[PDB]
């Protein structure tokens, strides 16, 4: 399984050692910012990029609040990112939304949660389905 | 002020709720989410609600479904918005206060009423204060998607969806 | 077909429930009644239900409160609109059949909700059989009321009242 | 105290009774119906006119269903009418609206519980407060 | 199909005027009291003995106020009355429950509204599966 | 005072607001009835409340279900009880006055909850008083069962239903 | 396995939606905590709890109140029970694999029902894993409180303490 | 205002990151840990242990999962100590509860957020009242 993975300054050190992570457990890692991004927006846009044009369906931003790089991602069209904070939504926005991203706000979430968060998120698949209406319309807007 | 606010029919009651509270304190609601708990689509609120804020009928708004995330998506792809998806008090101040977010984003389903409340009071009481360096990212992000005259002001924009629905196309 | 419905704050989950009911259903539901449970007031959800009947917006109307007395009997005070105030299934097929009533009451905090999915089933199923009879009946009753053009499709209708309720007239 | 009654053919026989009834009670009724009425609407406009002209407050329309009485009278401007089926009815249409007068349907509601249906509704007074913007916007109406 | 049914002194106008609906409408009607039972006790063990005895699986009790001939009935090892003055217990009560028989309370509910009730119940088959288990817990009392 | 209630889950929240209203007004209550809403049986409850009242744990007892004649037909059959299925206050008055009622019955789903308020109300501010008619009545009523020692005070009485409820023979 | 579980009238509603779960899972539960919403005290209901656990009755329990912090602590405070007060998945899997914790606190009022069930399924799905680390701990938790037998399993414990509640000793 | 502070291996990082910005608050603190502690029995025994003899009524236990050293310390006769990770409790346990100490896990709150709950902790007095009955349960347990 392909995972696009970026983050901003304040997002760097923990993409680093979720990097590690990743890659301990077999995943392929797409790291498109090798040195921290200039802010969130960067990072974000750049992993949106890599994703819409990769066979990879799962990514993950890093910054300091999450809320940023969901914010300028979701601008993208046909782009989907979820913030994400708990372990509820980690499994959900995946079955039901498209979530081709999730954004960790490291100020906010903890490593050793972020880590359940993640493997939650990567463990989950599209349910497809009824839900694909909803994706129809996201995917309808700028 | 003027708050639009809502919601799919997952998380109703909690909409209720936040809408009390938001009359006790003295603001005027333009309720938009569903009004019962009958199946339907966050993306059609979401974007209601958004155009409520950037057309200037709303001062600001919130939005929620079960997890928030496709209620809050759904306002962000809009002309004028700036939606933040915030389950918790610091990133939703931090929402106000550095990228004057017009649209708060909730997860009923996943965050209690009684934090939700403190989330939604606390971003409101929040006030935007302009820097070098959130007016810098500010303007990237209200520069990224391309604007689309078709969906802009168009409540119709999804009917060919809600028609395929209606037509069995999206069953289980 | 399409069905209006209001209600005040004392019964707006038991108004969900019945706008669940009619979509299940495959009628088309208009919300007017109130949104959340933020104390208002029933004549205005019932003249909005009211009108909606009358100008052909809506097929049927049916609306709520605690007894259903104050909203039907608001319903009932404006043109076109022959409300019929029905806690039982008995008296609303009798409303529909030999009255046409169009706009159905229902009190939602003295009625169970299964006996009101009953009462609005039975309302809606039942067909308004004319007769001579009937016909004289209804004709009266459409002419008791002399018309006012100031209440007739007028949203500032209630504003006086609204000023005064914001003003502190009505205390308790 | 004062209460007005009227009856149309069909609500005749239990307005006998509660006059009966009222009267053994201590109750100045007045019948505008001493012989039944030709309809509902001829019924409950002759309690209405009665009672919006005299010194009483509460009043009782017989009919078969109930419905049509209120129906009618409620479409005189001023006039506010309760079918009531039910106790708690009886009683909150007083206290919160201005419950002119209940409308008792015989085919509806046994004699027993009419009794205590009235009982209820001639021993409750109009609360006012808050509930008085209510009765203002109806007398407003047609 | 088969209707048995039974009165005291207060339900036996009202179950005379049911029983000449149930003729005209084909029903086969078994009456336990063609003169008026002592009382309600009296009345609604004679429609229980006749029912628990005859292939019949519907009854009618008519007294006052419905809950004595329930009350009394229900002591009776595998009976189920209802008492009913609304539209939706009618027929719920057949669904759900044996509801073997129905009483209706002169005093309470009107005829019109009775002849609803009547023919709901009439109209209702038991629809065992689940509820079956709650019969089967009824049965086993006293 | 002390008052027992029970109710099956189609009622868990009428059974509540109940519950709640009478420790406002002064009452000891003993809730046996079930405490959530997952699916069950409402002999269980209806046996359990009116044991409490027939050994004196109980003065009065409470039961409710969809429509209450599941519930109280449970409690009317056992030593000791008089169970009154009332959805009126007119009823439930003559159950208390007439049939010194000790258990009273309600449809929670078919009664609102304002009017189930004054039917329990009413019910409880009744006085049985004797009469040389309605004690015979009464008489009458007490001596109709037969007593069933293996039922009396036994809350395994129903562990074979149970079992097979366990084991899938009431399918639908 | 045998679950008990308690709460205050703040979290009732949650403690339902729980209780329901846990039956669907195919659990057996012992609701303890409070049954309605009436005002009452959580160490009652925590404290209950907490001796189903120690004693046997039951294998494991879950309490919860507004904040799940009251109840929690209520439940830690009894022998044999180490409670963990976990709002997350994270640190409730944490505190069942290292800690080997018998009761779980959430805040009923504070995080969302879909969330609740997401830490309550982790949490029983959690296993002890014994290590010379984490038994050096868990005995260390074990040995600072100091055994009161008045407390043990005495049901008149709090009764000092709710005469004076009921004397208004402790009005607001 | 007085705060009490504490911390094992694992919330030692944050613990110092914490003092610093409560000194430059305006806040006098005991950090019974300048060195990290054994165990979270260890720190938070310790900062119990200061707290129920010192003046100071707020105190801050830091550890990676706060839910073992709120475990730990709750264990202690009158001790009351609140595991933390939103906002919302924050405030509450300190208003409701004795709220003596909030534990910190820092592998489940991020410092950012974790500074708001720290802050508003510290901000808010015990309303007393009715919930002193609760208090003096839980002081009478062991
Ligand atoms: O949370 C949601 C979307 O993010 C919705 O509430 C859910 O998909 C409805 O099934
Ligand atoms: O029943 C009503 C009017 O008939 C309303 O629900 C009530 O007045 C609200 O206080
Ligand atoms: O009303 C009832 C029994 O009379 C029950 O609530 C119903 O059967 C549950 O499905
Ligand atoms: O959260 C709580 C205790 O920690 C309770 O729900 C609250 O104190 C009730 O007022």
């Amino acid at each position: 399984m392909d995972v696009i993975i970026g983050a901003d300054k304040d997002g760097f050190a923990m993409k680093e050692q979720v990097k590690k992570y990743l890659e301990e457990h077999q995943y392929r890692v797409a790291d498109v910012t090798p040195e921290p991004a200039e802010d969130f927006v960067e990072s974000s846009l750049a992993v949106t990029k890599k994703l819409l044009n990769s066979d990879a369906h799962k990514a993950i931003m890093f910054d300091r609040y999450g809320v940023g790089s969901a914010m300028a991602s979701n601008k993208v069209k046909g782009m989907v990112t979820a913030v994400v904070e708990e372990e509820n939504t980690a499994h959900m926005t995946a079955e039901h939304n498209g979530a081709k991203a999730i954004a960790i706000g490291t100020g906010i979430t903890g490593y050793d949660r972020a880590l359940v968060i993640i493997q939650r998120y990567l463990d989950t698949e599209y349910a497809g389905g009824r839900h694909q209406i909803r994706l129809d319309m996201l995917e309808k807007m700028i | 002020m003027i708050i639009a606010i809502g919601n799919d029919h997952i998380v109703t009651m909690q909409k209720i709720e936040i809408s009390n509270m938001l009359k006790d304190m003295g603001y005027t609601v333009i309720d938009e989410g569903t009004y019962d708990t009958h199946r339907t689509h966050y993306p059609i609120y979401g974007k209601k609600v958004a155009e409520d804020v950037a057309d200037g009928r709303a001062d600001l708004g919130i939005v929620m479904c079960g997890t928030g995330i496709g209620i809050s998506t759904a306002a962000d792809k809009n002309e004028g918005i700036r939606a933040a998806m915030c389950d918790d008090v610091t990133s939703a101040v931090y929402a106000r206060e550095q990228l004057n977010a017009n649209v708060l984003g909730i997860g009923g389903a996943v965050v209690g009423v009684h934090l939700i409340q403190d989330i939604v009071k606390a971003y409101l009481d929040a006030t935007y204060k302009e820097t070098p360096e959130n007016k810098k990212l500010i303007d990237k992000i209200d520069n990224i998607a391309k604007p689309n005259p078709d969906q802009k002001d168009n409540p119709h924009f999804f009917d060919a969806e809600l028609e395929k629905w209606a037509e069995g196309v999206y069953h289980d």
